[PDB]
């Protein structure tokens, strides 16, 4: 179960691999979309936060 | 033009990067690869222009 929209949760991951394979978890994505970057090329991004 | 000026489109991802003085006149759709599209599709296959 999620939380509510006026108490959202936020987690940190600063030690992890980032593997951007949403894809097996309810791949009929409703809306996805992306901002400033790529769909395919966020995969093969380094980032801080 | 307020809302319009649809003539001057870009492509943001393409499939390779364009050769020196190369030009692309098809707008062909990226394919996903992890997916088969034909039509409309989610991760991989959306619009360029």
């Amino acid at each position: 179960r999620f939380a509510s929209v006026y108490a959202w949760n936020r987690k940190r991951i600063s030690n992890c691999v980032a593997d951007y394979s949403v894809l097996y978890n309810f791949a009929p994505f409703f809306a996805f979309k992306c901002y400033g970057v790529s769909p395919t090329k966020l995969n093969d991004l380094c980032f801080t936060n | 033009k307020v809302g319009g000026n649809y003539n001057y489109l870009y492509r943001l991802f393409r499939k390779s990067n364009l050769k020196p003085f190369e030009r692309d006149i098809s707008t062909e759709i990226y394919q996903a690869g992890n997916k088969p599209c034909n039509g409309v599709a989610g991760f991989n296959c959306y619009f360029p222009l």
